[PDB]
């Protein structure tokens, strides 16, 4: 009955999707086949029933091109997954987002809405949308921008979160990652409710201080981030004292209708060799997420403010060392907040731990996804602005936009958003003085 | 912070969590002693009702008065839904498991299923009661007023009534079965053969032990029928509900889910 | 024989009135299946007050279960009292109330007041004389806190004389465990302000205090702390359910404790209270309960009693006891603690006894205590909404759901409205 | 490096204790305002105990002796009367 | 006595025929071959209202079972109580209406007609005195709409004081089961009115309202829809076949619920319907069977009162109940609610108490209520006919079929007067 359709856009999307989507289907009985084994109704929020008990997903895993997804419907999970649900193309966007908004959109857009509205007639309360997608590839960033300024008209009243694959601001995988990611931006900006975001660079940190593992592949990134949906997405699953829907996190963590970027965190990152030697109490399983070294995202909060912190707590947590807890960070001084949100926490508990993969983390029976709004965001933010002002000062790599029919003047619309953006984070930063 | 120690070792709250730990501890003694905890009570009633019995013998291949005869729905290719459910099944005792939980044995209503089990196992176990005046030992009837009993050593009797607004099925919405302990003509049922352009000539003759019937309730004309599309989510593993309609199918036939074998002692 | 209608809303609200119903199952003798199975007659002889008879002895609550997100149903239906609700009293809704007064008052909250307006109204017609109306709900956040209020505005313009009696969790300085606390109790205070009559401020800090430095326990979770403001609001309408030397009604508390009808904010007090370590250990004696009462530890509310003079106090008692130790031990705290009560009313302290004691105690006795304390609460509050209502913050979820602007500035005037008389009775 | 990395895993069937019991703590019901002793015949109305049921029998009808070391006649004012079945009269034959 | 020959024409017809006859048969114990296998001696008294005796304690219903088209009555025999119906009584015919009341009412009903008024004065000619034939049909669609109203016509005639009474099943607003029902009802109220005595008026549509919002049912099958009509039709005759204190038969229910010759389109309802999870938390008091029949949804039309108002209301409780309770809840609801019951008529209210009550009920009540509100029937459907007729839609089989335009203006003209009746009674 309390039902979310996640979509998966682009290479990334598809591939956070199938990590997650296998978290989902370990955390409920739910065989790879696509019935449970033998032998309450949790799965009735990710899960549609059929007769023979076939649990069949409600995502969409949207790509411009095949391979990726033609991989799926071959590989370990090739009956659960509804053949007209994962969605393929001809011909990449290559790297585009003109080729992923102007050109190739249009041939494919229909039958994902199509698809859209077929799994939207089976769902009673439809909570919403929760997308994956990169701000990297014409796939994963131009496609997604014709799907808001598509479903953000056609479903005006429903609550949307993306989970986006922010570009790293040091090492990088593409050379048109700062022209994707300020044109998705500032088509994405006023059509988005509330947007988490998670860095490859840092969880590429995190892989090799809190992992222990020097040579780890790049799946467990996506594991991570199957960690932290599985996570935020639990409290409409399971029963616990806190409970938090999906509508709180925008009302606790979107207080004004630009500013919709918080950073995740995640806790208990041990793998399970300096497991059973720990306390994983609840007291520095705060101070872990609070740490500034185990964000998502590279950027330190010392640097900034924050503007409101979302703690969603799973397992055998009580809730009064949570309040112990928060009373322990708010008389630290190093950890500071903004003078008009005083009380910004926002507690969500569920009692069911993780349930683990078998791979690298850990079997805890405490764990904690902290979603924090802060204003430390905006040097991230300016520092792919000074890239994109670099690269755009003698007009690199523009002929293949404008070829597209992607027009000139919206580069200039794109860059001047995101220095109103800068600007709003300002005045949303500094103290009261009147 | 601290370090927020367990059991045993005497620090922090140890004195209030050894008081609270010794008076739960006190508490299930006492349960256990006097045995009144749940395990108890589902040890009992489940050796209660899975005590062993046995067959009758079937000196002939007819079925008696009197005699421990089990109820088996056979099995079925029918496809007419896709979620199934086994095959060979057998009317079983179902007492609901919360409103049954204190005292010993419930009402009025009770419940019926069809569980896997082919062994007779006592839940499963009928006889065939005489109704009418008739003696322990004449033989059964197609369209004669049978009845079927099953025990506390108090005889609950197999019975339904027509359909109203405040009982049914409880998965369909149909007729129910349910097991009393009054005498009435609601407890009366009847055999009939399967066929039925050869049924109203064997009007009158004996029936095999062994063999497909169909058994009407000779106050709604209904058949004895077990869903097998859904089921009953009970302790002694699932099972599926039988209820009373008859189904027709294309030849005024009925489907093999009305059929209902009787099994008598055959080593 | 008269009737208290129990209501209750909110994911805090239900719980509180979910652990409300066994405490009053266990003294009125009902077990899980709503048969009767007890040992007397006193408890059938005024079984109308919260039990409707129904054929075959089952007694079913005459209380209105609701919520805007439909997941503490099952809890509620999953715990041990489970069997003995209506489930059309269960009324459900398909939405989330997402943490917003505005959700709650002016939209789907504001489309299901209108089931549970026929629900109230078919179990009050049940009734020859109707007391009142009894409210369990949580101040600061979703549901209760704006439909809550609209359930209270509807009932108090349907029924206008009839007592209500709201238990309302206000939010705690220390933690909060939501950002727009400040804006929904702010939001809903004003609503309480002209509707209520008998308020009872119940904080989790307070009540968790409670726990570690009185009932001195370790692990506190929600239900055992629940259960202490379920064991005051079972013992504040004793008198109605049991025999007893000079009775109390609602009505009778009220009159004695509001002095003003704006001035109608208490915060409450059960303390028969011990630790299972001193628990064989307590020498119970009408001065020990008293004096243990009378402490600014076992209130409920995050609240000094020593920052501020008392206007009126009440001790609701309940057991076999003598009461001339109720009256002269009361006296010599009204004496003693002089500078702690107001100068302008004498004998500002409500005496009532209830014969039956609640089951498995000795005797207890209920604190209900209208104080200018209140403002550690209420001005706090203002100062926090102030601050986060100066840079307009977190608030277009509240414009844009068919709210305007400036009835914000009518929540903070007429907060400060309150602020006003009750400053006034700490200098006199 | 699909089927390498993502293999199926049988047998990996998941636990449901935990959240059950931490289920279990977050909700003890009378053993913690419990008193001294448990007894669900403690009640006993005023007008019964010091009216038609005359008074406590095994209590002492003229032994009121003077205890000294609590100075005062104690042996009638630490009675308070708790005998006798409670106050049934009729109530529970007619319901 | 006063026997009732059962008529019922059309698939609906004959499905609401099954239940009747299953739901008496039940009642009277008769069992799905005759034999009273029954208990009390007073089932077998009055079995003469609905039954014939045949050879050996046989009890045959007195029906005529109708249709145009050789099958639903196959279904009927072919079914479960389906040997208890005389072979000769099912009537039908190898053709077919099509949904065409004029292919019933003027072309293929004629060469049938003759046959069934032989069964129908078979039976209405063998009985000591007939109380009046009953019929049950679908205004929407043909034979039951156009063989039905014919029968009527030719029926009254022949027989011109017996109750003629009608369980139409009038089409529904938003529901549309099929296309043509506009023209097929408008044209069978112009007959009904000038033919029927007391015309009962239930709408699928009502039904299912009920089904889902009280009985709470999830998957209403058409069944338990035929047991909602079946329940009322009994409890119209229940004094006339169960001996009881303040009896009332059919002439009375309409001597005191008919105030003009022309206004006879009553709205029926039920009483003690509650859900199967619900049925143990209750209270048979009188008082809850009245809450209910009164309530604007336990009607089985889709014409709510409150619109309009009640010309007259009548009510059959079936129990052994307290006279001063039934009469006092009468006067207050007259009293309580004085807006939804016009003024021009005292005591608007008919009572009667059958003993005998509905197996497994303690007790119950029938509704039989002729409100103004019947209106908002008659205009949805004129809304409808006018909005088609317009532009002779679906109009070249009508006429052809050996008709005339002129009577489609006549059946509006009728229509829209009766609008008219219980419009002005609407308003003094
Ligand atoms: N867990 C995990 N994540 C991956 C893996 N491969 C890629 N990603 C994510 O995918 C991102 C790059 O994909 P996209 O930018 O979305 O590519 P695209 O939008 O489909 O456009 P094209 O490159 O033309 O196909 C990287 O930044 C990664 O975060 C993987 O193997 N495992
Ligand atoms: N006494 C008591 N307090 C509770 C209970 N449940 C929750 N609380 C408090 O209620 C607060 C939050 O309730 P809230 O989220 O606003 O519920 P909502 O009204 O449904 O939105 C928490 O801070 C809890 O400390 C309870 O069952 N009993
Ligand atoms: N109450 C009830 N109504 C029915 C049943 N079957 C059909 N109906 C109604 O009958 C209407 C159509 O009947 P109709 O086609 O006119 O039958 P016909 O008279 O033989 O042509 C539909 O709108 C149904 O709602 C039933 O079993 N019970």
């Amino acid at each position: 009955q309390r039902e979310c359709i996640s979509v998966h856009v682009g290479q990334a999307g598809v591939q956070i999707g199938n990590a997650c989507w296998e978290l989902y289907c370990l955390e409920h009985g739910i065989q790879p086949d696509g019935q449970m084994p033998s032998d309450d109704d949790s799965f009735n929020t990710f899960f549609s029933e059929t007769g023979a008990g076939k649990h069949v997903p409600r995502a969409v895993f949207v790509d411009l091109e095949p391979t990726v997804i033609d991989e799926v419907r071959t590989g370990t999970y090739r009956q659960l997954f509804h053949p007209e649900q994962l969605i393929t193309g001809k011909e990449d966007a290559a790297n585009n987002y003109a080729r992923g908004h102007y050109t190739i959109g249009k041939e494919l857009i229909d039958l994902v809405l199509d698809r859209i509205r077929k799994l939207a007639d089976q769902c009673t309360g439809l909570q919403g949308f929760l997308i994956f997608h990169s701000f990297g590839g014409g796939t994963g960033s131009g496609f997604t921008s014709l799907l808001m300024e598509r479903l953000s008209v056609d479903y005006g009243k429903k609550s949307k979160l993306e989970f986006s694959i922010y570009p790293a601001p040091q090492v990088s995988t593409a050379v048109v990652e700062p022209y994707n990611s300020i044109l998705t931006t500032h088509t994405t900006l006023e059509h988005s409710d509330c947007a988490f975001m998670v860095d490859n660079e840092a969880i590429y940190d995190i892989c090799r201080r809190n992992l222990d593992i020097e040579r780890p592949t790049y799946t467990n990134l996506n594991r991570l981030i199957s960690q932290i949906v599985s996570s935020i997405t639990a409290s409409l699953r399971f029963d616990g004292a806190l409970n938090v829907d999906l509508t709180e996190f925008q009302t606790n963590l979107v207080p004004y209708p630009r500013i919709h970027f918080p950073l995740a965190t995640y806790a208990p990152v041990i793998s399970a060799e300096k497991a059973y030697h720990e306390q994983l109490s609840v007291a520095e399983i705060t101070n872990a997420c609070f740490e500034p070294a185990n964000q998502m995202v590279k950027c330190d909060p010392r640097h900034g403010k924050y503007m409101a912190c979302c703690l969603l707590y799973r397992g055998d947590v009580v809730p009064k060392d949570v309040n112990a807890a928060i009373a322990a960070i708010k008389t630290k001084r190093s950890i500071q907040f903004v003078d008009w949100c005083p009380t910004g926490f926002k507690v969500g508990i569920n009692y069911q731990p993780p349930t683990v993969v078998p791979g690298d983390l850990a079997k805890v029976q405490r764990a904690v996804c902290m979603l924090s709004n802060t204003t430390a965001i905006a040097e991230a933010w300016a520092r792919l602005d000074h890239k994109f002002d670099l690269m755009y000062a003698k007009r690199a790599f523009v002929h293949w936009y404008v070829g597209e029919g992607m027009e000139e003047g919206e580069f200039s619309e794109a860059r001047e958003d995101m220095a109103a953006l800068e600007k709003d984070y300002e005045e949303v930063g500094m103290d009261s003085v009147e | 912070a601290k370090n927020l120690y367990g059991p045993g070792v005497r620090m922090g709250n140890w004195n209030e969590d050894v008081y609270l730990e010794e008076e739960r501890m006190r508490d299930f003694l006492a349960k256990r002693d006097e045995g009144q905890l749940l395990i108890q009570k589902n040890r009992r009633l489940k050796e209660n009702l899975l005590r062993p019995m046995q067959l009758s013998v079937s000196e002939d291949g007819y079925i008696h008065y009197g005699d421990k005869v089990m109820l088996v729905n056979p099995d079925h290719p029918e496809v007419e839904a896709d979620l199934f459910l086994g095959g060979d099944l057998s009317l079983c005792m179902t007492p609901d498991e919360i409103k049954a939980y204190l005292s010993d044995e419930l009402e009025v209503p009770c419940g019926l299923s069809a569980a896997q089990t082919k062994i007779p196992v006592g839940r499963n176990t009928f006889t065939i009661l005489c109704a009418a005046g008739e003696v322990i030992g004449q033989v059964v009837r197609y369209g004669q007023n049978f009845r079927l009993g099953i025990a506390e050593g108090r005889m609950f009797y197999l019975s339904s009534d027509h359909r109203t607004l405040m009982k049914s099925s409880k998965r369909s919405w149909l007729q129910e079965v349910y097991l009393t302990d009054e005498d009435s003509y609601l407890n009366c049922w009847q055999a009939a053969f399967p066929d039925p352009q050869l049924r109203l000539e064997y009007e009158g003759f004996p029936i095999p032990a062994n063999a497909k019937i169909l058994i009407n309730h000779c106050h709604t004309n209904r058949g004895l029928v077990a869903h097998r599309h859904l089921f009953l989510s009970t302790y002694f593993g699932k099972e599926v509900e039988v209820a009373a309609h008859t189904y027709l199918d294309s030849h005024r036939v009925e489907k093999p889910k009305n059929h209902w074998m009787l099994v008598t002692g055959n080593p | 024989m008269r009737e208290i209608v129990h209501l209750q809303a909110g994911q805090c609200g239900n719980q509180i009135g979910a652990k409300f119903w066994e405490v009053i199952s266990d003294e009125h003798g009902i077990d899980p299946t709503g048969t009767y199975h007890g040992d007397s007659d006193l408890q059938l002889e005024r079984i109308n007050v919260y039990y409707n008879e129904a054929t075959g002895g089952k007694y079913v609550p005459r209380a209105v279960l609701v919520d805007l997100e439909p997941g503490t149903m099952d809890s509620v239906r999953s715990g041990p009292f489970g069997q003995i609700f209506r489930p059309d009293n269960f009324v459900f809704g398909q939405s989330g109330a997402g943490n917003n007064w505005a959700k709650g008052h002016y939209t789907e909250g504001a489309e299901l007041v209108d089931s549970v307006l026929d629900v109230v109204r078919k179990e009050a017609e049940s009734c020859d004389c109707l007391q009142g109306f009894q409210l369990t709900h949580s101040l600061g956040g979703g549901t209760g806190s704006g439909m809550g209020t609209l359930l209270i505005s509807k009932i108090r313009e349907e029924y206008p004389d009839r007592i209500m009696n709201t238990f309302s969790v206000v939010p705690s300085p220390k933690v909060s465990d939501t950002v727009v606390e400040p804006y929904n109790a702010t939001l809903s205070v004003h609503q309480l302000v002209e509707n209520t009559d008998e308020t009872y401020c119940i904080d989790n800090e307070a009540l968790y205090d409670i726990c570690f430095r009185t009932l001195k326990l370790t692990t506190p979770t929600y239900g055992d702390l629940n259960h202490l403001v379920s064991a005051t609001m079972s013992g504040v309408t004793t008198c109605l359910r049991f025999p007893g030397q000079l009775n109390a009604d609602l009505r009778k508390l009220a009159v004695n404790m509001v002095p003003f009808p704006r001035l109608h904010f208490f915060m409450p007090g059960f303390a028969p209270l011990t630790s299972r370590g001193s628990q064989q250990y307590r020498a119970l004696t009408v001065p020990e309960l008293t004096q243990q009462m009378f402490d600014a530890k076992n209130m409920m509310a995050a609240c000094d009693p020593r920052h501020g003079r008392y206007l009126t106090v009440a001790a609701v008692f309940r057991g076999r006891m003598s009461m001339k130790e109720v009256d002269e031990q009361m006296l010599n705290v009204q004496n003693k603690n002089s500078s702690y009560f107001v100068e302008w009313i004498p004998n500002n302290v409500k005496t009532a006894v209830c014969d039956i004691p609640p089951r498995g105690l000795k005797m207890s006795a209920t604190f209900i205590g209208n104080s200018t304390a209140i403002q550690e609460l209420f001005k706090r509050i203002s100062e926090q909404f102030t601050a986060m209502f100066r840079r307009k913050a977190f608030l277009h979820w509240y414009t844009g759901e068919g709210m305007d602007e400036m009835e914000f500035t009518e929540a903070e005037s007429n907060m400060n409205d309150l602020g006003n008389p009750v400053v006034t009775r700490g200098a006199c | 490096i699909y089927r390498k990395e993502y293999v199926p895993f049988p047998g990996h069937r998941p636990d449901q204790i935990s959240r059950w019991y931490s289920k279990r703590r977050v909700e003890y019901k009378h053993l913690i305002t419990h008193h001294q002793e448990p007894s669900h015949h403690h009640l006993i109305s005023t007008y019964d105990d010091h009216y038609n049921r005359h008074n406590y029998n095994p209590g002492l009808p003229l032994l009121r002796t003077w205890n000294k070391h609590k100075l005062l006649w104690l042996p009638e004012k630490a009675d308070f009367p708790l005998l006798a079945p409670p106050t049934n009269y009729g109530l529970y034959e007619r319901l």
